[PDB]
RNA sequence: GUCAGGUAGAGAAUACUAAGGCGUACGAGUGAACUAUGGUUAAGGAACUCGGCAAAAUGCCCCCGUAACUUCGGGAGAAG
RNA sequence: AAUUCCUUGUCGGGUAAGUUCCGACCUGCACGAAUGGCGUAACGACUUCUCAACUGUCUCAACCAUAGACUCGGCGAAAU
RNA sequence: ACCUCGAUGUCGGCUCGUCGCAUCCUGGGGCUGGAGCAGGUCCCAAGGGUUGGGCUGUUCGCCCAUUAAAGCGGCACGCGAGCUGGGUUUAGAACGUCGUGAGACAGUUCGGUCUCUAUCCGCCGCGCGCGUCAGAAGCUUGAGGAAACCUGUCCCUAGUACGAGAGGACCGGGACGGACGAACCUCUGGUAUACCAGUUGUCCCACCAGGGGCACGGCUGGAUAGCCACGUUCGGACAGGAUAACCGCUGAAAGCAUCUAAGCGGGAAACCUCUUCCAAGACCAGGCUUCUCACCCUCUAGGAGGGAUAAGGCCCCCCGCAGACCACGGGAUUGAUAGACCAGACCUGGAAGCCUAGUAAUAGGUGCAGGGAACUGGCACUAACCGGCCGAAAACUUAC
């Protein structure tokens, strides 16, 4: 997607490469993931970008989304689910609810999840 | 697609081959010295090719006399009146600028067919 | 006596005259400008004509600027800036809801262009001003990028007014002027005008007849 | 982009090899020498015997910038060195011989002489 | 550097009374039959079930 | 002070890793200047400066090949 | 004689302008060491200089990241 | 020897200035000791500019190459809570001279810690609050400020007054510049920490293939956007007014009268307009439009105190090339604001799989392939919400 403006959101661009990859997997896995907002901003469009690889179901699109996520049952999961799931859907596969911030820091907070209501 | 595009076409000239980077190739060149409109001819290897639509400029190297010369071209030129491409070349990428510190017959280059 | 219209600065690119030379220029679109008003020396004290520019929606146009375009007859546009004139003859030539076209410039004309130049930020004194950086080595010490001394001593005793310190640029008023119009392309309601202009692509500029070279 | 201190090679049979500029005339402060542009210089290599001797302080014009040089056409000119013919306050060269290529911008600043000798004005 | 003198009171109050909190604008949620005031932000959590009312 | 896995490696260097142990105790954000630590840099190439300070550069193995001078050991991994 | 205060001027070498320094001519009862002065290979994070290479040291600065700075939440000083 | 010894940090260089004129261009007078000319000496009128190196502790200087020129000074010999630390002046050491010695030396040398988070004023930028006589809204409008102001060659005039030559103009008219500044990113070039590719070591994804983590983004080759300069374009102006020196008046208070007297009229870069920018907090606050042209309640029914508000605006929300934290665009979808998606552009450079050829490294086809970002269009698919806060007149005096 667009590269972050701002400093890297891990600490570092590969901090910020290996946490994208996480919570990408988090929200392919558990339907939806409650995180720092500027976390869902950023996940959103790399989340969706690999939802768009599930779609176009094929060995290249499984190839791409493995060499970021790493994870074979939440690949599995996109390409057996998520694609098929989002089909007849053409983008905005994800949704961001700005929910409250944490007692410790103040972070602003946001509850990421998969589209459904099709 | 861009913005400019309707200003861009306007520009935008035929008789230009699908030359590419690693092809030999000669570009005719108008030089009007003298007040006298001649044809100089600069043959040598598109080592690159950079920009899109009318503002697409391709650079052109030589080695002649002993020195390397580049010559960058806007690709849709008016000043330029005929691009021949006379070898395609089988470069692995799209700008050459490696045949700089190449000298000699290291300075070869694989041709397609 | 000074042509104008209002405009976007579409964007940049290059053509080429008559004698093949690369010819930088920036596409603006100095689209179709309506006379709003007409301020007269007699009901204003100045001699003006106001232009109102780009397609706005009625809704969000405002009640009281959907006001001033009702009396002005004509229909709400985004902006709205003046064009000051010299004499009362330059305001004659001028009447509410006339349609001022890209074709009030020809090929050739120099033009001002003005436009609000891009912002810059919070700049420091080198990139705002021109300051020479102190040494990159040779001891200095944390003052690479820093102003250098800022006054005297005890004789001022403090800090001149206009001191070139770092602060905000850009987003600021800036007329270049004496650009040509390398072409006037009337069927797009275009102009290429030689060089750069002020400010983003998308913006608001204006192109007024050049003052000088008129 | 030739300035102080740069090194050039002599694209002339006058003896010298390589010159290091001195000087970019064209007014004060100028900073940079490009193709057609004067520089009084140093020799700072030469043939052992020939008309330029080491630590000569000549004139030169830069006939080929590795800095490639914009033209008017929107083409630009680059070379693989940084060359300079030694010329003479008639903006004659010292020598008789220019080897190598040279640009048009030398034709443009009247350097007629050096052009009608290069083997190649490009 | 160092303060020179001892800030006067009324300097001191004055430049004090710039750190101050912004009350949050809480707009009306219905939620369980009862209307809670919630953020204008967290209305759409509050309406899903995302937000802790207690 | 003791033990000293693997792969490269001469190596107990170094990189990555096994076992094992940790994420160490303010966080979240945010492309301001500026400072620090890294990175890259056209064309020049010490013109900087008290001073090449800093950086940059050379860097390993094998074949060759190695100067002035020398206390005959060296210099020497000369240099190339 | 090997003796460099040498201010030695003169001349050159080295730079376009070349310091350190290197040479001959130099310098007269000299002048300073019959043992305290000269040499001396090797060595040196010693002082000084010239080269090749290299480079953001500089022409002349630009951009990227990170830690600060900046914004929010918590805690919360100091010299004066 | 008047402040400072319960501390006022030195020389030089750097950085950043600011001011004076005691002039290194622009205007004149004299010399024309130029009879003349190109030139130059001298004396009267700050806007800009007034280079880079070597040797110098080097405050000074000299030298090299330029320049239109390489000005002189003040500002704590401006500037160390801005920098350096070469000089200088601690503590180590050597040499020279003095001293019995400890030691001394405006003697020669090497080495030798530059602290501080800015409270006030000041300055550079940003806001918040009030004003600005109703509550808003666009467009402004210059009182006052700031910025800028530099100057070269070459050509024509013209080989043109001297009229011996050598040499060689003023004044005007063109071309191309150097330095500086501004804007901008089409080109060129730099960068590129979610782009593409190659590639080393290692460990992983069970394995092969294909990938990933780490090693400076591991390294390397490119690299759109943005930001940039080394790049592109533009600017200094053209005119007007008032001003030293040069004059005009009929000629006097004064006689053939007389530059001129007292009076009155005409001829530089400096000054004021002109150009660019800020600007009504310009306390002396413009032509328009918007609502209204008072909705209700309470003490008084004076003067007030609160709600609701019409108008418009914040705050939230989506955002930007706008940003330290502000304001600008979009939005309560009556929507393309961002993301996604679909294309295009552009960057990389020929993906994966499969097939083929090679005992293999690998190569070829599938196939301008694959991957991907900033740009451009579409596309409401996701989020811009079924929402909260602010936000209207006391009137009186004076002609028609
Ligand atoms: C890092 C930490 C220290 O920083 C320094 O050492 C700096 C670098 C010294 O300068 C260093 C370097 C240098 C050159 O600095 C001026 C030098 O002169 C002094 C002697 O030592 C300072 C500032 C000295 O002052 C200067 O002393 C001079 C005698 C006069 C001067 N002023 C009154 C005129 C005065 O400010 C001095 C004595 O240390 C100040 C006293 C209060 C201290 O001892 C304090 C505790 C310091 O130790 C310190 C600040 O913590």
């Amino acid at each position: 997607p667009k590269p972050t403006k701002g400093p890297r959101l891990g600490g570092s661009s590969s901090h910020q490469s290996a946490l994208l990859a996480n919570l990408a997997t988090s929200l392919f896995e558990h339907g939806r993931i409650k995180t720092t907002e500027p976390k869902a901003r950023a996940l959103r469009p790399y989340a969706e970008k690999l939802i768009t690889h599930a779609k176009k179901g094929a060995l290249h699109n499984r190839r791409e989304v493995m060499k970021k996520i790493r994870d074979k049952d939440v690949v599995h999961t996109l390409f057996a689910e998520i694609g098929p799931f989002y089909a007849d859907r053409n983008g905005g596969y994800t949704r961001i609810i700005k929910v409250e911030n944490r007692k410790g820091d103040n972070a602003p907070m946001a509850v990421i999840e998969l589209v459904r209501e099709k | 697609m861009n913005t400019l595009d309707f200003v861009d076409q306007a520009s935008l000239r035929d008789d230009i081959p699908t030359f590419s980077p690693g092809d030999t190739v000669n570009v005719h060149v108008k030089v009007i010295e003298g007040s006298k409109e001649r044809i100089q001819v600069f043959k040598g290897v598109v080592i690159r090719r950079q920009g899109g639509g009318i503002s697409e400029t391709f650079t052109v190297r030589k080695e002649s006399y002993g020195v390397g010369v580049e010559r960058t071209f806007p690709v849709h030129s008016p000043n330029i009146d005929h691009i021949d491409v006379l070898t395609r070349g089988d470069v692995r990428r799209a700008k050459l600028y490696y045949l700089r510190e190449l000298r000699g017959k290291k300075a070869k280059i694989k041709e397609k067919r | 006596a000074r042509k104008g219209i209002l405009g976007t600065k579409l964007g940049m690119t290059q053509v080429f005259d008559e004698n093949n030379k690369v010819v930088p220029v920036t596409v603006v679109k100095a689209g179709p400008n309506v006379v709003t008003r007409i301020r007269t020396t007699e009901r204003d004290g100045y001699s003006a004509v106001q232009l109102a520019y780009g397609e706005i929606s009625p809704r969000k146009v405002i009640k009281p600027v959907a006001g001033q375009f009702a009396a002005a007859g004509v229909n709400p546009r985004r902006h709205v800036a003046e064009l000051r004139l010299d004499d009362e003859a330059a305001v004659a030539e001028y009447e509410v809801g006339q349609e001022l076209t890209a074709e009030i410039f020809s090929d050739g004309a120099y033009v001002d262009v003005t436009g609000t130049s891009k912002g810059k930020g919070f700049a420091g004194t080198m990139k705002r001003h021109g300051f020479r950086g102190q040494g990159a080595a040779h001891g200095a010490q944390a003052v690479h990028r820093r102003p250098g001394s800022i006054g005297g001593c005890a004789t001022p005793g403090r800090v001149f007014k206009g001191t070139r310190m770092s602060g905000r640029m850009g987003n600021d008023r800036v007329t270049t002027q004496n650009l040509k119009v390398h072409k006037v392309d009337a069927e797009n309601g275009v102009l290429l005008i030689k060089g750069a202009i002020p400010g983003r692509n998308g913006g608001l500029v204006v192109v007024r007849s050049a003052i000088k070279r008129g | 982009m030739i300035q102080q201190e740069s090194r050039l090679k002599v694209a002339d049979n006058t003896g010298a090899k390589e010159i290091l500029c001195i000087r970019v005339l064209g007014g004060s402060s100028r900073r940079y020498a490009g193709i057609g542009d004067v520089i009084v210089a140093t020799v700072k290599d030469a043939i052992p015997g020939g008309n330029v001797k080491r630590g000569d302080v000549v004139k030169a014009v830069v006939v080929r910038t590795v800095k490639e040089r914009r033209r008017a056409d929107g083409s630009y000119i680059k070379f693989d060195e940084n060359a300079a013919v030694i010329i003479k306050n008639d903006n004659d060269p010292r020598g008789t011989r220019i080897f190598g290529p040279v640009g048009r911008e030398l034709r443009e600043k009247k350097f007629m002489k050096i052009v009608s000798l290069a083997p190649e004005v490009l | 550097a160092v303060p020179k003198r001892r800030m006067s009171r009324a300097n001191t109050r004055s430049r004090r009374a710039q750190w101050k909190a912004e009350a949050p604008g809480l707009v009306t949620v219905s939620v369980a039959g009862q209307q809670r005031k919630v953020p204008r932000r967290l209305l759409k959590a509050a309406r899903l079930g995302l937000v802790d009312l207690d």
